[PDB]
């Protein structure tokens, strides 16, 4: 009844400390370890309760919670925790107090349609706003966060590369298709940006002097085969004591090689690739009919491959025909920072590239790697809803109000319940205060006080200890992912407090 | 499962590293104490490196484990300074313990010490000095490594090994470039010799000999012929295991030599070949015919060192006596063999005759352990003629930087209105005691050696100077020649603070 | 190291028990300080914020945390102010030096680095301090009465202030002389009146009253004092009186008054017209048989008169004390020029005893009230006050306040170590960090983070002066000289001297054993 929601609250609030200092972009890292012993460090909450395993039943609904909102948006799933938590936190006294938990149900059932009533009566349409170009609203929007890092000083160079990398792109947008390769070496304004599918290409091996670095329409060839001529999966050896049988034999070696070779050449492949690696004999044959060899690709960048070229990646030679071999448009070599990459640039399905960076240290690259993937998506979520409002928990400061005024006008025991829905609300700017190292008692306490002066769009400064209108600002969020998470945390919360008794099976 | 959060497991995450950091306060510098390392082989190992202590160090914490990692790439980024990133690593935390007292958040202590370490990086690039600018010599690169190779037992040939080392990095790398690729030096290393027969060969080098002992010594034609079988009866390259049927059959086997001998010894002329590099070795009946026609050849060859011969060579391997062809055939200069006098050696040393991008360091010496403290020793050298070369700047070692980038933090801590001058400040005196800890480990006063410099930095005069700590005449270590690279000092302030403020961010650790 | 014997060790337990004493009244640090409990053991509760009284209930026991008490009790005849600041600077330094010790320092070696900090220190806060004139009563006027304005009795710090200023004048010349007692200032009170009622007497104000002398006034009179006792005989041995008859009996009765008569007679040869006789309870101090013989040579009876009124009045006519009535003579007697008891309303019984014509620079201010507290409360705004004016004229110069000169000592020494050898800097470094909790736990108090405040005040003062500082009133970083909020310099001179000293004689024990 009352004690087992109490045991519910409190195993909920664990989990909600387990991310509790990962809200924001300059929160805090954790250390899971697995049980082969495997280091697993990141800041991104729905990666750690992907991994924790809590085997505790009131635990696993936020769980459910948390995956739904990864699947749809994939960002965001923390301030679906640690909201879902302060609603069992707040009414955590009035629980004991001998109030109904179904009562509470109505309530956050009744603000959760308030708060959608007063997020998309206050969000903004921004199309062409202020008679300004989209690329540079996309760039404004793009810039500020890579602003106060590494690469502050040429972020405008790298500002441009965001908004040529998704404009390349069709219509449908994705994160996962543009990639991102770290190069060491050179200055940060020396990145280069590539619109085909690149590899690190590390085939060293012989074949200089031919195979030529251009193609028309080159038939992309995706194989499987070690073509090394003393290879773990090609070789001839018979132990007998014939001398002329030996002849035979080490024939029967070189025959394995090249019978499958001649395949290669047969099916109409000009740009052969291959997983494993090709030894210098066999790059000799490729270079005498005039093809080009290159092998040491990763499978990953195939994968890449096979959605922008449009083939079929084969593990067998003898399958090898016009089905499987793509095409593409500019196939061309380049030499950035003297090591060589092969890209195909013009392929009919080009819906990924690739983004090489640049920098004289390893972790440059690392914290550019973590920018990059929050400025795609303010211009993935951008142009696909002009209507959006202003981010840095400005929105959950105008519900605060909205909501708590209401409330004063709502009788009954919805009121310190919707009222109390509005406290649950503080949670996410004062988090940005603590986990930015910041004084959460100056800002929630001035910034608050803003909304009633006549503030609409305040909300906490990531970079200044102050207040600023983060829509001036160019930080915005959706206003419609804002109210698929306040309708996820109430649908959580919900489920906890609509809960009164745990049952189990004795096994 | 773990559980801890609050100030408690920061605090415990502190002591975590520190147990690491006083484990190597001791071996810093030339008076470094050693350390008694216990292999799982029962093995023992005496040694002040900073590599080798964190590599055998299994402390099963996880804070301990993050500073494992921290020596991956600084081996080949900086690789002398190994011990020098962890007290300096070390000790921040114990200094930012006192800031988490005081009501700071730990990220806060994060961005401070990423304010001052730009702060010590600008000031390190003011008092660096040329050395190699537009002038093409290893007359002055000589003698600044001879002096880094004295904290190692290679001193009694460490003015051999430093002529080695250079000549070796302006082969693989040309000084315009300012591009030094270490990956293009090979070290490898036999038991027997001194530290004085160590040879530096422009292209590839093996354990192996000729299958004759009276071949020609000296190989000037370009032409190796890479095999995968001996010019005689061809036999498996795994296991002969032979087994002959019967008289009958085995007076035939004679009939087949006789023919194959006959068969494949001429083949070797028609395609123009005289040196046959190939897997197993020869007969004495195929080094016989060979002599008379003058065709030189290496036998037991193994398996991934004739990969390594075609990479140098650009040559093919010919796995079979039908398609023997000039193409096929390696390139190179001079192939010749090295007998170091009485020790049969009689080493395979080819060669291009020009400045090539493929050099190996073949160390010699009379015991293995030896052999082990060059190989570091020359590993590490590298990178100071890496840095070098990369930038000709470069600033005074032996502590002297140190404490010039104290100053010019603590001067610059009265203009930084913010909550991160704490961390300034605290950062000043972490770098103390990189300096502080040489004055223990040489035996005297860490408190009256080091505030006897600092006074010479400002009220003697204003350029800096090091500490005696190789009980040499005096301070100014300029004058003794001790001069480290410029990209080691700001690496050493930068993977340092990098890694206090992973750990600074890490606030929970659990584990099923 | 091995370090079989452990006196260093006998050093922390030193410490730890001195850093006890400052962390308790680490909180109690300015107005806007919290409050601590001091429940006695019959259960006897009070709640204040004065820092003398707290560790003054404490009963300590450690040697090493003995010595902060009396330390305070150096501050109150110095300075008389700040006192909950020395044991926070004092406590501060031992939690410094911790660190030192732990790297291998000696503490003599911390000794004698702190004297070349306390002797720059000086010098750092003498230079930035605004001197001020010392014979301008309005400048003495204006800083007395700011400072009790944040006090408990402010809204009659504007009528006692000149008081102190009018008294310290009358008694201590214009910028002449720099040695100033308060002994010499006496604060009676009454009960009846207010305190817009202010007396400054130049003579003498005595508590007491003149029955049952039937005189109670005396025209040039020649004040003696006579600590011996005018009674019948009293022989400690074993004695017996003689009585026959009824007859002797009375021979007795009579002859008791020759003895006192005869010393009575004996006093007046002198032309000592009033006597003193000082407070005593173990024996008759002054029989009944006295108070009337007295009457006929016309003398005033004046008893019940503490020890430390006599210092008082000896230096207001110049009596000395007599111990036997045979070594009376007309060398110990003193000067009056009017002598009577002047009671009114709320004045009470006082004996006012004017004109004193005599060496002496002696002064009384008498201050009526209603309620205890309204006559208590502002006497300790009198020493309060009069102690600030007693700073200024040793010292002719004022700072800033909230912890204003502190941040500006540790910012110069920081860099004052640069410029040394030896183990000085890291002591003189050790001793700017100590200097920190000042400010921070005025940030704390204040409700302001304790960081943010002494952080961004450092560079206040590096780019500019000493002139930002925190302000109690409005709670927040301002600049205190246009808050109008000073302190005298003495004060921090006396507590950093007195600090450190404290600190170099702790650090000075090895080992301590107790005797008997």
């Amino acid at each position: 009844g009352i004690p087992q929601l109490v045991s519910n609250i409190s195993a909920c609030q664990v989990i909600a400390e387990a991310v509790r200092t990962t809200l924001g972009p300059r929160g805090m890292d954790k250390l899971i370890v697995d049980g082969r012993g495997k280091a697993t460090i990141s800041n991104d909450g729905a990666t750690i309760l992907k991994l924790l395993d809590v085997v505790h039943p009131a635990a696993k609904t936020l769980v459910d919670i948390a995956k739904s909102q990864d699947a749809e948006v994939g960002d965001g799933t923390t301030s679906v925790t640690l909201l879902a938590a302060e609603f069992l936190k707040q009414v955590k006294p009035y629980v004991e107090e001998g109030l109904h938990p179904q009562i509470i149900i109505r309530a956050f059932r009744t603000a959760t349609q308030l708060a959608v009533n007063k997020i998309k009566e206050i969000a903004v349409t921004v199309k062409k706003a202020d008679k300004v170009e989209q690329r540079k609203l996309l760039e404004k929007c793009a810039m500020t966060a890579l602003s106060s890092k590494l690469i502050s000083q040429q972020k405008a160079f790298f500002a441009k590369m965001v908004v040529d990398a998704v404009m390349m792109l069709d219509d449908l947008l994705q994160l996962k298709m543009i990639g991102i390769k770290k190069v060491q070496g050179g200055a940060l304004e020396d990145s280069q940006l590539v619109a085909g599918v690149a590899f690190k290409k590390t085939f060293s091996y012989a074949g200089f002097e031919m195979q030529p670095k251009k193609y028309h329409n080159p038939k992309i060839a995706l194989l499987n085969v070690e073509l090394e001529l003393k290879a773990e999966k090609d070789n001839a050896e018979i132990r007998v004591h014939t001398v002329e049988d030996y002849q035979a034999i080490v024939d029967a070696e070189w025959n394995i090689l090249y019978d499958k070779l001649e395949k290669i050449h047969h099916s109409g492949a000009k740009v052969v690739s291959s997983k494993l690696p090709i030894g210098d004999v066999a790059t000799q044959y490729f270079a005498d009919r005039d093809m080009f060899c290159a092998g040491r690709v990763p499978e990953e960048d195939l994968k890449r491959t096979m959605m922008a070229c449009g083939g079929s990646i084969q593990t067998s030679v003898n399958a090898l025909s016009a089905d499987v071999l793509g095409r593409c448009q500019v196939f061309e070599e380049t030499q950035i920072g003297g090591e060589r990459y092969n890209f195909f640039t013009g392929c009919p399905k080009a819906k990924t590239c690739t983004f090489i960076l640049r920098g004289g240290a390893e972790q440059f690259m690392e914290e550019t790697e973590r920018s990059l993937h929050d400025a795609i998506m303010i211009v993935r979520r951008a142009i696909k809803n002009d209507s959006v409002v202003a981010g840095g928990g400005a929105i959950e400061m105008e519900l605060s109000k909205y909501l708590r005024d209401y409330s004063r006008t709502i009788p009954g025991k919805q009121q310190l319940l919707i009222g109390a829905y509005a406290k649950a609300l503080e949670i996410i700017p004062r988090q940005l205060c603590d986990n930015a190292g910041f004084d959460a008692t100056n800002i929630l306490n001035k910034l608050r006080a803003r909304h009633a002066q006549g503030g609409t769009w305040y909300g906490v400064d990531i970079n200044n200890e102050d207040i600023a209108d983060n829509f001036e600002a160019f930080v915005w969020e959706p206003a419609m992912v804002r109210i698929n998470a306040l309708t996820a945390a109430s649908e959580a919360a919900c489920l906890i407090v609509s809960v009164d008794e745990t049952i189990k099976n004795p096994r | 499962k773990s559980r801890l959060m609050g100030l408690e497991a920061l605090k415990s995450h502190i002591m975590a590293a520190k147990a690491v950091a006083n484990t190597m306060r001791t071996s810093l510098g030339p008076n470094g104490l050693d350390k008694m390392m216990v292999d799982k082989d029962g093995d023992v190992t005496v040694t002040n490196d900073g590599a080798t202590i964190l590599s055998m160090m299994d402390v099963d914490h996880q804070i301990a484990k993050l500073m494992v990692e921290l020596s991956k790439s600084q081996d080949d980024e900086i690789g002398d300074g190994t011990t020098g990133v962890v007290v300096l690593a070390g000790a921040l935390l114990e200094e930012a313990e006192q800031l988490l007292d005081r009501g700071i958040h730990p990220i806060r202590i994060a961005d401070g010490y990423e304010q001052a370490a730009r702060v010590a990086i600008e000031h390190l690039d003011k008092i660096s000095d040329s050395v190699l600018v537009d002038i093409k010599d290893t007359e002055p690169l000589i003698q600044t490594a001879k002096t880094t190779l004295g904290s190692k037992v290679v001193n009694s040939c460490h003015r051999q090994m430093a002529e080695i080392a250079v000549n070796a990095v302006l082969t693989v790398a040309d000084m315009e470039r300012r591009d030094v690729d270490f990956e293009l030096i090979k070290v490898e290393g036999k038991v027997g010799g001194r530290l004085e027969d160590t040879k530096l060969i422009k292209g590839v080098i093996v354990d192996k000999d000729f299958s004759h002992p009276q071949m020609p010594k000296k190989v000037e034609d370009a032409k190796i012929a890479i095999l995968t079988c001996p010019f005689e009866p061809p036999k498996p390259k795994t296991k002969h295991k032979l087994d002959v049927t019967s008289v009958e059959d085995y007076k035939a086997l004679q009939k087949y030599e006789k023919e194959k001998f006959e068969e494949m010894i001429q083949q070797i002329k028609e395609t123009g070949a005289n040196l046959a590099i190939c897997q197993w070795g020869f007969d004495d009946e195929a080094n016989h015919l060979l002599l008379q026609n003058n065709l030189p050849a290496v036998r037991w060859v193994g398996g991934p060192e004739i990969e390594l011969i075609a990479i140098a060579t650009g040559g093919r391997i010919v796995p079979r006596f039908s398609e023997l062809t000039a193409e096929k055939l390696g390139f190179a200069g001079l192939v010749q063999e090295i007998s170091f006098g009485t020790t049969k050696d009689k080493m395979l040393v080819i060669e291009q005759c020009k400045n090539s991008r493929a050099v190996t360091i073949f160390i010699r010496g009379g015991n293995k352990m030896i052999i082990e403290e060059a190989k570091r020793s020359l590993h590490d050298a590298l990178c100071v003629i890496r840095n070098l070369i990369r930038d000709n700047r470069v600033v005074y070692g032996g502590g002297a930087a140190e404490i010039s980038c104290a100053l010019a933090v603590s001067q610059e801590a009265d203009k930084c209105p913010t909550l991160e001058q704490y961390a300034m400040r605290a950062f000043a005196d972490a770098l103390e005691v990189i300096p502080m800890a040489l004055s223990e480990n040489s035996g005297m006063n860490p408190i009256q050696t080091m505030t006897e410099v600092r006074a010479r930095q400002v009220k003697e005069m204003n350029p800096a100077l090091g500490i005696d700590c190789l009980h040499k005449g005096t301070n100014d270590m300029k004058q003794q020649h001790v001069i480290e690279t410029l990209i080691g000092k700001k690496q050493q302030i930068s993977l340092a603070t990098q890694m206090v403020r992973m750990i600074l961010k890490i606030d929970d650790i659990r584990k099923p | 190291y091995q370090d079989r014997d452990k006196p260093a060790q006998i050093r922390f337990s030193n410490i730890s028990a001195a850093k006890a004493v400052a962390d308790a009244i680490r909180t109690s640090l300015g107005p806007k300080g919290m409050d601590k409990m001091i429940q006695d053991g019959k259960g006897d509760v009070t709640i204040t914020n004065d820092g003398a009284t707290i560790l003054k209930q404490m009963q300590v026991l450690h040697p090493a945390a003995r010595m902060l008490v009396e330390l305070s009790k150096a501050q109150d005849i110095e300075a008389g102010d700040g006192t909950t600041s020395v044991v926070i600077i004092a406590g501060s330094l031992l939690d410094s030096c911790t660190k030192l010790l732990q790297k291998g320092i000696h503490p003599t070696i911390i000794s004698e680095s702190f004297q070349k900090a306390l002797e720059k220190g000086i010098e750092i806060l003498t230079d930035m301090s605004r001197p001020v004139e010392l014979s301008d009563r309005e400048t003495l006027l204006n800083s007395a009465t700011t400072s009790l304005n944040s006090k408990v009795v402010s809204q009659y710090s504007s009528l006692l202030s000149p008081m102190s200023v009018n008294a310290v004048m009358k008694v201590i010349d214009p910028a002449t002389a720099t040695s100033v007692d308060l002994r010499d200032i006496k604060i009676v009170k009454k009960l009846g009146g207010t305190i817009d009622d202010c007396e400054l007497v130049e003579g003498l104000v005595l508590t007491q009253k003149v029955s049952n002398s039937g005189i109670t006034r005396v025209e040039k009179a020649k004040i003696g004092l006579i600590q011996f006792c005018l009674s019948a005989p009293k022989t400690d041995m074993d004695n017996q009186i003689v009585v026959s008859d009824y007859a002797q009996m009375d021979r007795v009765l009579r002859e008791e008054r020759a003895y006192i008569l005869n010393l009575v007679k004996q006093i007046k040869k002198t032309g000592c017209n009033v006597l003193l006789i000082q407070k005593s309870i173990l024996r008759d101090a002054l029989s009944d048989l006295a108070l009337h013989f007295l009457n006929k040579m016309k003398i005033m009876v004046i008893k019940d008169i503490e020890r430390e009124d006599i210092e008082f009045i000896c230096k207001t006519i110049g009596t000395k004390p007599v111990a036997h009535i045979d070594q009376f003579t007309a060398d110990m007697l003193g000067s009056a020029e009017l002598a009577e008891e002047v009671n009114l309303n709320g004045s009470g019984k006082l004996l006012k005893i004017t004109g004193c014509a005599s060496p002496g620079k002696t002064v009384t201010i008498v201050v009526r009230g209603s309620n205890k507290l309204v006559i208590e409360e502002a006497e300790r705004s009198i020493h309060d006050a009069l102690c600030v004016i007693r700073c200024l004229v040793k010292k002719r110069a004022l700072i800033a306040g909230g912890g204003a000169p502190e941040i500006e000592l540790a910012l110069r020494l920081t860099e004052y170590s640069r410029t040394l050898s030896g183990m000085e800097s890291y002591c003189v470094r050790a001793f700017a960090d100590a200097m920190e909790v000042i400010p921070s736990t005025l940030a704390e108090n204040a409700g302001l983070n304790p960081i943010s405040t002494v952080t961004e005040l450092r560079n206040r003062h590096a780019q500019g002066e000493k002139t930002a500082g925190i302000n109690v009133r409005k709670g927040g970083i301002s600049n205190i000289l246009e808050e109008l909020v000073v302190q005298p310099l003495l004060v921090s001179v006396s507590a950093l001297t007195l600090a450190t000293e404290t600190v170099r004689s702790i650090l000075k024990i090895d080992d301590v054993v107790n005797t008997r």
